[PDB]
């Protein structure tokens, strides 16, 4: 008989249990976020699995549903999104202990202690402290120490656990018909259904090395940069011929470089725009903060949030055995609940975090028209992205002073512009190549290009070839540098934060053209201009409805993820360094060594 | 908690007429294959109980809801309302509909 009719009264019937099902669960996880004890501890458990002894048989009952037919656009991708077994296509007796490796390497990464030799009794973990003690220091010992240490005591026990890890994860792609791991995290960037946009899963590829190959000449400008503010800073240590060590970039892999901003300070002069003060002699509470974060999402023409957020939702001051968790998240309940959890104080950068956890509130309810399983953006670098345009759009000095936060008088220049890019820069453009080199490595060793001998090696060659970083010290097959990193032993994709910068720039700029401004990107702001607002809302009511490949045609002109604006982003900055690094060769070599 | 005591039909072979309630408990069947009184592999239940909580946010919290339809048949009306009156007025010549 008809399969596709029958199947909408499936869906119907899972969904309606789903919904308050997971309502009633991350109920559950948000009192026990909200109130740290044990009481919210079991129930909350209770839910969790339990949730789980409800999602294996409507994944168990997608296998009797022929997906091979049905012309609804709409129900066929639902029921593929239930149609993925998970890890329910091994045998029993290995999804146990695959299991229980990642448990152990999720324990073992997180419990990473290692002593001085001089003081043995006096070791540290990844939790500030070990962290401090290179993230605010001006020295070549202790940080190359704390380097090693860390890479020898937790670098070298889940080596051995990634080696059977990876064979494992292989092994439950090629049962789920993938040849290997990286087309289970790239099959989410593809779309099989309206002609045209169609993608696939080998294009990713192909495109990132396409869109990263105009970036070269601007980062090899700023290594230059960096390279010669260190030896200003550090004599006789980074060679110019060579390049920079991996523990001096600011942190211990190199993902960001704001601790090294203080270090690579282009003109000390002028300082860089703060209010805080200002705002505490305003007498701005963390009820001022969130109702200035409101008139910036209202005067574009995005609508407010409803009752029940200021009331049901924690907003600020914990205090006694109530305890919160102060990391800022926003929730999204269901049944038409939105919740933000975070710790708000007096400072701009609380105020940014507040502008990002606005967006994405209202990115979440913006999709809220969507069934439950549709609920969820085109890819992961959607959230991010809308999340990071409004604090791009609320760092312009334009928006302070027309807030009443900044002086009216203010005299703003190139110097202090440059210096804000730089600042940005060194925060965002500086993570693309090690973001690239992650993803690319664990990509070509999940495909087995490699044998397993040539891992490390390979790994510090092009560490050495693209992001342009030598060895601190000698290092050998019997170590592992990438499992001594969080999204590397718990299987998290790492391509999630590059995209999304490829398209914020994007989004900045389409906005920024829907902005009626003439001038630098990164001083034009979206801010009483409501032409953006509906532009915008195009890919904010859409979610996982419609393909990421549609998606992006509503506000940019084109629909290809090509890296235009960054280029034009740090335009004066760019301009500067040309006119800055004529006496320093720019580039790198890889034959010099710290070593030797 | 949850009020479960509201129920809803969601699955009928065909819709309501006017003015029409259904209290039928029967195992709707999406499918081709009876079911004798059970779910089953394509057999589900007709009603659903709300799950609303304080916490639903506008459009989900409970609504009462009271439909107030008039009939007129060709008997004599009995459902008629306000009454409203004006005050006595004596010793003037005047209109009145007593």
């Amino acid at each position: 008989s008809t399969i596709e009719e029958q199947a909408k009264t499936f869906l119907d019937k899972f969904n309606h249990e789903a919904e308050d099902l997971f309502y009633q669960s991350s109920l559950a996880s948000w009192n026990y976020n909200t109130n740290i004890t044990e009481e919210n501890v079991q129930n909350m458990n209770n839910a969790g699995d339990k949730w789980s002894a409800f999602l294996k048989e409507q994944s168990t009952l997608a296998q009797m549903y022929p997906l091979q037919e049905i012309q609804n656009l709409t129900v066929k991708l639902q029921l593929q999104a239930l149609q993925q077994n998970g890890s329910s296509v091994l045998s029993e007796d290995k999804s146990k202990r695959l299991n229980t490796i990642l448990n152990t390497m999720s324990t073992i990464y997180s419990t990473g202690k290692v002593c001085n030799p001089d003081n043995p009794q006096e070791c540290l973990l990844l939790e500030p402290g070990l962290n401090e003690i290179m993230a605010n220091s001006l020295d070549y010992n202790e940080r190359l120490w704390a380097w090693e240490s860390w890479r020898s005591e937790v670098g070298k026990q889940l080596r051995p656990l990634y080696e059977e890890y990876v064979v494992l994860k292989n092994e439950m792609a090629r049962a789920n018909h993938y040849e290997d791991y990286g087309d289970y995290w790239r099959g989410d960037y593809e779309v099989n259904g309206v002609d045209g946009y169609d993608y696939s899963r080998g294009q990713l590829i192909e495109d990132v090395e396409h869109t990263f190959e105009e970036i070269k000449p601007l980062y090899e400008h700023l290594h230059a940069y960096v390279r010669a503010k260190l030896m200003n800073a550090y004599p006789s240590y980074i060679s110019p011929i060579g390049c920079l060590p991996a523990h001096l970039l600011g942190d211990m892999w190199g993902r960001f470089w704001t601790n090294l901003y203080s270090l690579t300070v282009p003109f000390g002069q002028k300082p860089n725009i703060d209010v805080t003060d200002a705002m505490v002699d305003q007498a701005w509470d963390a009820q001022r903060i969130f109702k200035e974060a409101e008139k910036f999402f209202v005067s574009v023409g995005l609508p407010n949030m409803t009752q029940g957020f200021w009331e049901n939702s924690m907003l600020t001051d914990p205090g006694n055995v109530q305890k919160a968790v102060c990391h800022p998240t926003a929730w999204d309940l269901g049944k038409g609940d939105f919740r933000i959890l975070m710790c708000t104080k007096v400072t701009m950068d609380d105020f940014l975090t507040a502008h990002h956890e606005m967006g994405h509130i209202q990115y979440d309810m913006a999709y809220a028209a969507q069934p439950f399983l549709l609920r969820n953006g085109a890819n992961e670098g959607f959230h991010e992205a809308v999340g990071e345009i409004m604090s791009l759009s609320a760092a312009t000095p334009k928006h302070l002073k027309s807030i009443g936060l900044l002086s009216p008088d203010f005299q703003e220049d190139n110097e202090t512009e440059i210096n804000f890019l730089l600042k940005q820069a060194l925060t965002i453009v500086g993570t693309l190549p090690f973001t690239y080199m992650l993803e690319k490595w664990r990509w070509m060793v999940f495909k087995g290009e490699i044998p397993k001998d040539q891992w490390m090696k390979k790994w510090w060659e092009m560490k050495r070839e693209i992001v342009g970083v030598v060895e601190p010290v000698p290092h050998d097959e019997t170590y592992c540098d990438p499992a001594s990193l969080f999204h590397v032993s718990n299987d998290y994709s790492f391509i999630r934060y590059y995209t999304r910068t490829l398209y914020q720039f994007q989004f900045q700029e389409a906005l920024c053209q829907a902005a009626k401004h003439e001038g630098p990107l990164h001083k034009c702001d979206i801010s009483n201009s409501t032409e953006a607002g509906q532009k915008l809302f195009n890919m904010l009511r859409l979610g996982k409805s419609e393909p990421w490949t549609l998606a992006l045609e509503n506000v940019v002109g084109a629909k290809n993820m090509n890296v235009r604006p960054l280029l034009n982003y740090f335009e004066p900055l760019f301009t500067w360094l040309k006119d800055q690094n004529k006496n320093s060769f720019v580039g790198w070599s890889t034959d010099w060594s710290p070593y030797a | 908690g949850g009020n479960y005591n509201y129920l809803y039909r969601l699955f009928r072979k065909s819709n309501l007429k006017p003015f029409e309630r259904d209290i039928s408990t029967e195992i709707y069947q999406a499918g081709s294959t009876p079911c004798n009184g059970v779910k089953g592999f394509n057999c589900y239940f007709p009603l659903q109980s709300y799950g609303f909580q304080p916490t639903y946010g506008v459009g989900y919290q409970p609504y009462r809801v009271v439909v107030l339809s008039f009939e007129l048949l060709h008997a004599p009306a009995t459902v008629c309302g306000p009454k409203k009156s004006t005050n006595l007025v004596k010793n003037k010549c005047v209109n009145f509909n007593f």
